């Protein structure tokens, strides 16, 4: 199955985000950090190891997808390259984001970050950096990601995902 | 409540399987306790009944559980088992000895082995009787002690074979096979070789040679 | 003699300060009334200096020094890596009536006749074990007290645990002594080595599993892949059991299998490899791999069959 | 699968000889073997615990408890 | 060099002993089996002749 951006009608004051990665503990911590605060909207977080998802009918529509990659592991990079082939091209227009973990400790790194830079540039999407094991750093990334989610869902007038594409575009 | 019925069925099945596995079918059980404390001393009085294949039993005992800070010692102070009045006097005297010794496990083990050998003796007698109706006179019965082998045409010559089950003082069970010869003198003065006076030892060697039923079959074929 | 004095001083110097009194009490060679004369508040060096003088004033042989060594050894018993032996007997042989004195005499005589100079000690341990310390020598050399051999023999059983220090030279001789003294025909060495003698004991006697069945949150987060997680948890629980795992620290595998993956298809010879696993608590790190996502739900049987097979070193062929 | 009978009792011989056929006789044989051992050990331990006065030295004994030797002096 | 010879001859004797132990036993019941069999045959023949 191929995931589609506008398959279902939106809910009332609701935003949904999907996190795809191999490390489950990091995903759980990130979801908790996102949900701890209070906001005007209603938030829902879905956790998955890879795509395609198991089939279900009650799934609400997905507004934003974040691919988190561990720089200390080749397995995570291979998993994300495999997952990237099951989402339709229409869904990359301002609704996909890449998150890279572990650049703080360079000695542990198995992946040269030229690789993730080139991957993000190839798929026309932003690339973010955060060390998710540190709670203080994770807290601010959760809020930035919540704001991006609110923009994508249509909860800020005058700004849409396609507009967000030009704001976050890199010069080279 | 259907699930509760499911647990009832499961427990009944488990009880039946265990009872047929061990061979002891246990009936109702009653426990009455009295606390006699000075280090705590507690006494219990038990009562249970049951049966094992043919044999049936009901027994009553009591144990004194001398609880303390570092050991939980329980001794069967008083035992009492009562038997249905059969003619098996040896089982009764074993009952008396076990009652004096006040041991419960040994009683059950010996009862199992005894009834087990009894079942072998009865089934062997029944099978060999139904095999040869014409050369076996079961005078007292298949569930009894001895056997009679004789010819229908002439009752003068007959040998009797005795099968007995004995319970030793220590508790273990072991059988024994002997025979006696009801022979008229005329046969004695008839033949000169006269090896029938050695019949006990030779018969025991024969039965130990190749089995019990084989020796009896050979003897009954030879007599015929 | 100065040699026995040096031996005792070295053995005492090995002992930690806080537990020196318990060792001295168990050894009880020195009289009790002599002990309170010495003060243990002062420096370790002063205490050992005084203890040497007290044990020298009384007559001290080499046998009591060896006994002190055995007593010190059975307290630590993780300073050496142990190995296991197994003895077998004939089918018609009857059960023997073990006698300690006869065992001591036979194990004495075999060594005494094969070599010439050799010191062997005994310390009859509680819970049905025997500790033996052997100092090796030959016709033309005196025994070497620096490199002894310890063996723990459990009477009435086919198993004996030995320490691998210098036994390589005289392995068949000790095998013969053990198999003769205990009335066994054959002996073989189990390929299972460890530094935890108690874990080895629990595995060898297979008594590490002692459980017998008798009758006498933030709902906003949605976890997909939940069925896979529950399935891997169930498989891990089934495969690794629910008992506390015995503590090992090492495992070795030798591989002689063919490469099967375009790449080396024409090659007909095996690919030669040797791999080792090391951990402070092995079999506990392995249990946690699959839930963490580093391994598949069922691990290969080579990893989950250590205690059941009583095996530590493996060899695999195609 | 697993058990708690001690090692020096011969379970392997009984298991090999009676396990595949007539399972209940196997169980009863194991019961006999265990009861005898427990009784012998109890006798030895109770003698040691109670009558330390008469015995001169500790008695000699082995794990399976089938060979006892002691020297006793009565007053 | 001589020590190794001692060890290996000891292994030889230790391995040889069980075989003799088993063989002697086997002969022991074999002979008694033959004798008892002959005795039983004689006794059965005599008793059958007497009854006939």
């Amino acid at each position: 199955s191929v995931l589609r951006p506008l398959d279902k009608l939106p809910g009332l004051n609701t935003a949904t985000i999907l996190l795809v990665g191999t490390e489950d503990a990091l995903l759980q911590q990130l979801a908790d950090s996102m949900l701890k605060e209070d906001c005007a909207s209603e938030l829902k977080v879905h956790l998955a190891k890879s795509l395609p998802l198991p089939s279900s009918v009650n799934r609400p529509r997905i507004d934003l997808i974040v691919f988190v990659v561990n720089l200390h592991s080749k397995y995570s990079l291979q998993n994300t390259e495999e997952s990237l082939r099951h989402v339709d091209a229409s869904f990359f227009l301002g609704k996909v984001c890449f998150l890279a973990t572990g650049a703080g400790r360079e000695s542990h790194c198995s992946i040269h970050r030229h690789t993730v830079v080139k991957l993000a540039h190839t798929y026309q999407s932003p690339l973010l950096y955060c060390d998710l094991e540190v709670e203080g750093f994770r807290a601010t990334m959760a809020q930035r990601l919540v704001r991006v989610l609110q923009i994508c869902a249509g909860h800020v007038p005058g700004v849409s995902a396609l507009n967000l594409l030009s704001l976050l575009r890199s010069s080279e | 409540s259907k699930d509760l019925k499911n647990q009832l069925g499961h427990l009944e099945s488990e009880l039946s399987f265990l009872s047929t596995l061990t061979g002891i079918n246990i009936r109702n059980h009653s426990k009455q306790t009295e606390d006699l404390t000075s280090i705590r001393k507690v006494l219990q009085r038990h009562r249970l009944s049951g049966n094992c294949h043919m044999v049936t039993f009901q027994l009553e005992f009591q144990i004194l559980e001398i609880q303390n800070k570092e050991r939980l010692s329980s001794a069967v102070t008083d035992l009492n088992i009562i038997m249905e009045p059969t003619e098996c006097s040896e089982l009764s005297e074993f009952v008396s000895r076990a009652e004096e010794r006040k041991d419960l496990f040994m009683f059950f083990r010996s009862l199992h082995f005894f009834v087990e050998w009894f079942e072998y003796r009865k089934r062997t007698f029944k099978h060999l009787k139904e095999k040869y109706p014409d050369a076996v006179y079961l005078s007292e019965g298949p569930s009894s002690c001895s056997m009679g082998i004789r010819s229908a045409s002439r009752p003068g010559f007959e040998l009797v074979i005795v099968w007995r089950i004995q319970i030793d003082e220590d508790g273990k069970v072991f059988p024994k096979l002997d025979l006696l010869t009801k022979v008229p003198q005329r046969a004695l003065e008839l033949d000169k070789n006269r090896a029938i006076e050695t019949a006990p030892l030779s018969f025991r060697t024969l039965v130990g040679l190749l089995g019990i039923e084989a020796a009896l079959e050979s003897l009954i074929k030879s007599l015929c | 003699d100065e040699t026995v004095a040096e031996f005792i001083k070295r053995t005492i110097l090995k002992i930690p300060m806080n537990e020196l009194t318990t060792i001295l009490k168990a050894w009880d060679f020195l009289s009790e009334n002599q002990l309170q004369t010495v003060n243990f508040r002062q420096r370790k060096e002063s205490v050992v200096q005084h203890l040497i003088h007290l044990c020298e004033e009384k007559r001290a042989s080499i046998s009591d020094a060896a006994l002190l060594d055995i007593i010190y050894m059975q307290f630590h018993q993780h300073q050496k890596v142990w190995e296991v032996f197994q003895m077998s007997k004939g089918p018609g042989e009857d059960v023997d009536l073990f006698d300690m004195k006869q065992f001591k005499n036979s194990f004495k005589k075999i060594l005494q006749r094969a070599l010439k100079n050799v010191t062997v000690s005994f310390r009859e341990t509680e819970e049905n074990a025997v500790w033996i310390r052997i100092a090796w020598g030959t016709q033309y050399t005196k025994p070497n007290q620096y490199k002894p051999t310890y063996v723990v023999y459990y009477s009435q059983t086919p198993y004996a645990f030995t320490s691998s220090s210098m036994l390589r030279r005289n392995t068949p001789l000790l095998g013969q002594a053990l198999t003769i003294a205990s009335k066994h025909h054959q002996i073989v060495k189990m390929d299972l080595r460890s530094r935890y003698l108690d874990s080895l004991k629990a595995i060898v006697f297979k008594q590490y599993n002692q459980t017998f069945e008798t009758h006498n949150m933030d709902s906003r987060i949605i976890h997909e892949n939940i069925v896979e997680k529950e399935r891997v948890q169930r498989i891990t629980q089934e495969t690794f059991g629910d008992y506390p795992q015995p503590q090992l620290e090492f495992a070795q595998y030798k591989l002689e299998t063919k490469f099967k993956s375009s790449i080396l298809a024409e090659r007909e010879e095996p690919l030669r490899c040797l791999i080792k696993f090391s951990s402070p608590h092995l079999l506990e790190a392995l249990k946690s791999l699959a839930p963490a996502g580093i391994a598949d739900a069922p691990l290969s049987p080579l990893l989950t069959c250590i205690p059941n097979k009583r095996m530590n070193y493996f060899k695999i062929r195609d | 699968h697993h058990h708690s009978v001690p090692v020096f009792i011969p379970l392997e011989e009984i298991a090999a000889k009676y396990l595949q056929t007539n399972i209940q006789h196997f169980l009863f044989s194991l019961c006999e073997y265990l009861n005898a051992y427990s009784g012998r050990k109890y006798q030895a331990d109770r003698l040691q615990s109670d009558f330390a006065a008469l015995l001169t030295g500790p008695l000699q004994r082995n794990p399976l408890c089938n060979l006892l030797s002691f020297t006793y002096k009565l007053d | 060099k001589k020590r190794q010879r001692m060890i290996e001859v000891q292994d030889e004797l230790l391995r040889l002993e069980p075989q003799l132990k088993q063989l002697q036993t086997k002969y022991d019941e074999l002979k008694e089996r033959k004798s008892s069999l002959r005795n039983a045959a004689y006794f059965l023949s005599n008793l059958k002749q007497l009854y006939q």
